DNA sequence: CCGGCACTGGAACAGGATGTATATATGTGACACGTGCCTGGAGACTAGGGAGTAATCCCCTTGGCGGTTAAAACGCGGGGGACAGCGCGTACGTGCGTTTAAGCGGTGCTAGAGCTGTCTACGACCAATTGAGCGGCCTCGGCACCGGGATTCTCCAGGGGATCCGG
DNA sequence: CCGGATCCCCTGGAGAATCCCGGTGCCGAGGCCGCTCAATTGGTCGTAGACAGCTCTAGCACCGCTTAAACGCACGTACGCGCTGTCCCCCGCGTTTTAACCGCCAAGGGGATTACTCCCTAGTCTCCAGGCACGTGTCACATATATACATCCTGTTCCAGTGCCGG
């Protein structure tokens, strides 16, 4: 038929790194699909939206960082805020 | 208490249901000389004589629709509370007003 | 002007009509749009929910329809009035039928209203007809006294009147400025085959589905009186059994019952035993969240 | 199928109270917590269905549900 | 000639995909132009999120003497987190159920 | 020690007023004299099912324990 | 015999239902329902059974969060017994 | 035991009525289902109005029999 | 050549179907536009303008007041059933709450 | 100095359409335009998902129809629907 | 000599700000608490007038609403002056508490 | 520098407040409350003006910025913009 | 057995005080209409891909039937909580004098909002291609269910313990 | 003065619920293999915006004056919070019933897939007039003032209770 585009294997290798002796099921994989497909939609509308109220045609680290800050709260977002800009940083010299 | 309510809408009249607290048989279980002085406050239509003369019920005079929507809207006006006196000197003073005005239109119409 | 509220009965038309001074006529109710009556002489009177939504989303509306009147001496001879009065839609709807038609044994009154407002115009033709005493009052003495309290948004329903007046159906509107004409009849049918199917068609555009939608129509036929057919015999006991219920039933409906219930409910009182049935014909469920009390007692310090 | 509002037992009622953390549940209540479904059945699925009328399909999908479940802001995880 | 083609995920060094969320980001209608680092910037935010919800189900699931995640334990571990409350207080999880909360009132004397 | 019904009969008579003592003017004044009120409340409703029937004190309009409690006459 | 006094056993319900995720509601009656609703919609429709699950687990979250309002609600006004009062109080405030 | 009721409109109500039941617990019914007061609406038997306080039985309503349903109403 | 006019005075409507094809370009909510979506968004709009601006000068008369002012706004909005569920999440400045007045209930029957 | 596109002519016009003897100041007439702009776009918004889901690249008519029945609730639908369709028949028509 | 006794008064005002649309928080100190707040974030921030007076707006009218949603919620606990208890069960029930 | 002028919410105008919202009996722990609560509500929404406006390379808030912070909580204000 | 004279409380009403809607008069700032323009909308035409349509496969949905209980429904005793009544005292509404600072108006600075020109690097687009990720299969361990004890929680019964009554 | 018998708090035992251990089975989770398709890499090219420079504007700071409003205190009063009582209505439990569910089977409906084509809208070009910024006249209204009407509150008045005593 036609392939299924999905973060199955991602979140189980993510879930190996963080907890290698525990498992999942497939009603848990496919919570933890919807939830992450649900937080990309959501992020990915408000840097559009950020995008569109600044007359900006393009998607930047920027628009990410602020639709991060945004919806996430306080620790969590500055914690994801890290991240990324390590990851960011981490592709540019590589 | 001494007094019967029937201005504020606390009382349980507007959610007790007349039309089984008011029957054929409710009516009938009362002293004669008191349902004859009632009888003469109901229409003429309802009100007949039998083999003595004296006032009688139709079958249907008392338990209608008619009774029991004219009941309801005596318990929806209990939950309006408009049988309050505090608004029923308001209610003839503004049915009262109505004449003061109308004594010009009267000699037209 | 008071013009209280009218009930839509049949026989509280019959009484009214009778009232009215005309012998030979009446109303009748009837129940199935695909079954044929016999002898219906006299137009139809068709109440409707009439609601100011669909009108102020559709504002473009005064311009000339294709059904409406275009010339003026038609709508001079026959008897069309505006809403002038708050509350004249039955009584401008039944004059709209009883003027409209011949061979009807009027009135003096209304005779010689029909006389007088012979060849005229609609706006002050209406406004006559609502200027005149002898029309309120028989309004009036039909009319709920229950209505009259209530001032002391809303369901608002309306008459539309169906008349051949030239051979043709004409509709009549209280407050449509210009009489619509669809009736296209007259090759087999005795006219009333095109109302049934103009009340099927208006019937479809009004609701188009099955969910209720606010279904609140009505549909009267005016007829000659029964009582003379079945002279010139059940049929004469059954007529005169029902003029006679529905004679109590007008005379029942206009007596408020506000004071008969206060007596009844104080002299129960009074007795002592009220408060034993009081306490056991309770509608609403104790216990749920309402305050239900205060029977016997004062509750002023 | 008419009157399958019934189907929604007065245990099942029971059960949903006691989820929530309810002690004591009263008689009518039991009449207006269907009729709260009664609402929100009718706030969800003629979503749904509208999302059913827009694909040219004749049944619903779990995906569509999702989709008026999230207009709502009652987002579904499991389903999409 | 050509180099090794190795993905983004690996050059940036994180486990979601970075081509994925590109091709996700120019196929969603979201904006003109899609920059370099806002797909790899997306992919380590959504990877810090999957690995702090994955720790805190796998915590509970410990406490819970499980080996294996279940729906039950993906909701205890989103609603005991404040901050995972907050940014899913308006999402309904399938087979996740609620948390115990029996008020002192509740409880008899 | 001593039986509360003299107690609260002092109470109750101290008032010098036409209207009752209530059950709360009972428990402050026990409260003040210094005696036991909290762990025996409900006693002292039981001295009052042993005086009521007796006839030297009568309910003026509440029933039972709650209420205003007079001297008779 | 032996009687729990009212309120111990639900308490223990409360619990034991709290402690597990199972359906609360009946599967085959809401699919009644839900098809009975939708054919007001639309008529001669299909409903997938991962569909009807879903939408089954959504009245199931919905109807937990409005008893727990109406339970705050309750006691908030000093009493235990959840009441309709409560649950239109609830929906008022939250828009509904 | 079922029974089926018209409208002027042509709309088909099912309603359940025992036989020894009364006219006043159908009127209650239809308002619960529709939601128009008792009061505006009559019961008519091939053309014959019912009358108010009478049972089933009395006019012999048979079972899965048509009615039909006149809203009176007021208006103008 | 001839006369170039507006599309949106072609469909008989007010608001500009140009302006709103162009904001949907611009606003890249999908790769293409069809044609007659402009029109329909337009008269969308159109009707839910037309009936919002009926309300508040209605509420003006009743207000005795020639000019559309925020109070009139907020009172149309929230008065009519419909519009207030599609409103219930905004906010209007200087436009207040609804009063507890009884005054609504009027079944006029004029011309 | 650049140049702030509105809606406040056409509104006006429709005013003027509905209530000719009626105006709005320019307190209340930001207040229409806002909402206008936040109708327009929670209807492309919703148009925008709806093509998204079905794998359309395009927005028509039909997109527009199902985000207007899914968003205004009650007859205000019917009607808007109504009113768009006619718009689009005599626009095509014509 | 002459005065009006509780409720009375309360409710004229009440009717008084139903019919009026004022700013009922004054608008300097609101000012001033908006760029107290605004320090915590970014520190030497400018605010335009129309954005304060836009947040005064959404602040009065948040606070009507709670308003409304706290008597409503002691109206149904039998009760007239309003708690703070209430305002927790508004705010839980709102979800912004919880 | 300013700090803690939370009282200039004072308690007249939460009385007015609480009179437009149908209140005609005010406790008085009602105050210190609604302050909390409308310094939180003012927190939350001046955090995401100012992260719109950082976002924008600009260092003043603008009244469009305001109004997108309100409507990404689902509060959104007519009559400062769009 | 019972009623004129000496005490009260309680429903009803009148008058002063307060607030508000109504009838004119002001002058005013904001709203409505005309004008220059310029830029965005419109008319033509092309092309290339997204969409409409026909045919087809089979995944899955609907329909039906036989048992089996798990669970819903009905009936009754009753415990305890919902509701009512009463009392209190303290916390809040109302009012007034006072102090504060909010609001209005004019002045001044300037840091930053907004616009423009360059030119550059960053991102779209297309080919080659190749490794990662999706689909299908398999197996073996983690969990549901089973049952038997053992522990824990509930509730009623027996009894130490404080208390008013009577010769 | 000191034997009766009533009601309050502690423990113990019967009884139901649930943890805790261990066995069994089963089914799906994860690993593996084959494929295929789209993510990488390389290169080109077009243009979005980064950045520097200029303009101007409105936001901040400060001063003064006026008075609207907040503050604090006083005082009364009425409402929320115990406290108690009642009584009736859901809770809990027992018995009946009833249909939900698991399992199986069958039919076919349309959802998804592939191919074909066709036509519809993005893109480009050119023209032109629609609406936007600006300017200006005028009137709707915010304001002010005076007056009459609707509420509110309190003080005063007329009608219904007890308490006394010898034909």
């Amino acid at each position: 038929r036609s392939r299924k585009e999905s973060y199955s294997i991602y979140v189980y290798k993510v879930l190996k790194q963080v907890h290698p002796d525990t498992g999942i099921s497939s009603k848990a994989m496919g919570i933890m699909n919807s939830f992450v497909n649900d937080i990309f939609e959501r992020i990915a509308g408000e840097a559009s939206r950020l995008a569109h109220y600044n007359k900006r045609s393009t998607i930047t680290s920027r628009e990410i960082q602020t639709a991060v800050r945004l919806l996430l709260p306080g620790e969590l977002a500055k914690h994801a805020v890290s991240e990324g800009t390590k990851a960011v940083t981490k592709y540019t010299s590589s | 208490g001494e007094e019967i309510d029937f201005e504020t809408p606390g009382s349980i009249l507007v959610n007790t249901n007349l039309r089984a607290l008011i029957n054929s048989r409710t009516f009938h279980a009362l002293p004669s000389h008191f349902q004859q002085q009632l009888l003469f406050l109901l229409p003429e239509v309802d009100r007949q004589v039998g083999t003595d003369g004296l006032l009688r019920l139709s079958s249907s005079a008392l338990n209608n629709e008619f009774f029991t929507h004219a009941a309801q809207s005596w318990r929806e006006r209990l939950a309006d509370g408009e049988f309050t006196h505090e608004m029923q000197v308001r209610i003839r003073q503004e049915m009262e007003k109505e004449k003061k005005v109308e004594q010009w239109k009267e000699k037209f119409f | 002007k008071g013009w209280l509220e009218l009930e839509s009965d049949p026989g509280l038309f019959t009484l009214l009509v009778e009232d009215f001074g005309v012998k030979g006529v009446q109303v009748e109710e009837i129940y199935d749009l695909q079954s044929k009556c016999q002898g219906p002489v006299y137009g139809f009177i068709f109440l409707f929910k009439w609601i100011e939504e669909r009108r102020s989303r559709r504002k473009v509306s005064t311009l000339v329809d294709d059904t409406s009147v275009i010339d003026d001496d038609i709508v001079n001879n026959m008897f069309f009035a505006h809403q002038l009065i708050p509350n004249s839609s039955a009584t401008h709807a039944l004059l709209s039928v009883l003027l409209n038609c011949s061979s009807v044994d009027l009135g003096p009154t209304l005779s010689r209203m029909k006389d007088f407002t012979k060849g005229f115009s609609p706006e002050s033709k209406g406004y006559a007809i609502g200027n005149a005493p002898e029309l309120a009052k028989a309004h009036n003495s039909h009319a709920r006294p229950e209505p009259r309290h209530l001032p002391e948004t809303m369901e608002a329903f309306h008459f539309v009147s169906y008349v051949p007046i030239t051979g043709r159906l004409f509709e009549l509107d209280g407050l449509k400025v210009y009489p619509i004409d669809h009736g296209p009849w007259g090759e087999d049918e005795e006219w009333t085959d095109k109302a049934r199917r103009v009340i099927m068609e208006r019937i479809g555009l009004a609701t188009a589905g099955e969910p209720y939608h606010d279904i609140r129509f009505n549909l009267m036929a005016v007829v000659p009186d029964r009582r003379i057919k079945y002279e010139a015999e059940a049929c004469l006991k059954e007529e005169v059994e029902k003029r006679k219920k529905f004679k109590i039933d007008d005379q029942r409906r206009t007596h408020n019952y506000d004071e008969f219930i206060c007596t009844f409910i104080s002299m129960l009182a009074q007795e002592g035993m009220l408060a034993n049935l009081v306490e056991q014909n309770i509608s609403v469920r104790r216990r749920q969240g309402v305050s239900i009390g205060r029977l016997h007692k004062q509750r002023k310090p | 199928l008419r009157d399958n509002i019934q189907g929604i037992t007065k245990p099942a009622i029971r059960r949903l109270a006691r989820r929530g953390g309810v002690k004591r549940i009263s008689g009518l209540i039991y009449e207006e917590t269907r009729g709260v479904l009664k609402v929100f059945l009718e706030n969800v699925i003629r979503d749904a269905v509208t999302y059913t009328e827009h694909a040219k399909r004749k049944t619903v999908t779990a995906m569509d549900v999702v989709y008026a479940l999230k207009r709502q802001g009652r987002t579904l995880y499991g389903f999409g | 000639a050509r180099a090794k083609a190795k993905t983004r995920s690996s050059r940036a060094g994180l486990q979601f995909p970075v081509g994925r969320v590109h091709r996700l980001l120019r196929k969603g209608n979201y904006s003109e132009r899609v920059g370099a680092g806002a797909p790899v910037y997306l992919a380590a935010v959504l990877e810090y999120l999957t690995a702090e919800i994955l720790e805190l189900a796998g915590n509970a699931a410990r406490d819970n003497k499980k080996t294996r995640i279940i729906p039950r334990h993906l909701q205890l571990a989103i609603r005991n987190d404040e901050e995972l409350n907050k940014l899913l207080g308006k999402v309904t999880i399938a087979q996740g159920g609620v948390l115990p909360n029996i008020q002192a009132v509740l409880l008899p004397k | 020690g001593p039986p509360v019904s003299e107690l609260i009969t002092k109470a109750v008579a101290a008032s010098k007023e036409r209207s009752g003592v209530s059950l709360a003017a009972l428990k402050k004044a026990l409260a003040a004299a210094g005696y036991d009120v909290e762990k025996n409340n409900s006693r002292i409703k039981l001295g009052l099912k042993s005086l009521v029937s007796k006839g030297t004190l009568v309910q003026t309009k509440g029933t039972g324990a709650s209420g205003s409690f007079k001297l008779n006459k | 015999p032996h009687r729990y006094r009212p309120g111990t056993v639900a308490l223990r319900e409360i619990r034991r239902y709290q402690k597990s995720t199972e359906l609360l509601i009946r599967k085959l009656p809401f699919q009644r329902l839900v098809r009975e609703i939708a054919q007001d919609f639309k008529t001669d429709l299909r409903f997938q059974s991962s569909a009807v699950m879903a939408l089954q687990e959504a009245c199931e979250a919905y109807l937990v969060g409005l008893f727990e309002d109406t339970n705050l609600c309750a006691i908030h006004a000093k009493r235990v017994t959840i009441m309709p009062k409560d649950i239109q109080l609830a929906r008022r405030i939250r828009g509904e | 035991m079922q029974i089926f009721v018209k409208t002027l409109t042509g709309k088909t109500i099912t309603l359940e009525v025992e036989p020894s039941d009364t006219i006043e617990n159908v009127k209650a019914k239809i308002q619960d289902k529709e939601g128009i007061p008792p009061d505006q609406q009559r019961l008519i038997f091939a053309g014959k109005q019912l009358e108010d306080g009478r049972t089933l039985s009395d006019y012999n309503i048979q079972k899965e029999s048509t009615l039909h349903l006149v809203l009176r109403l007021r208006g103008g």
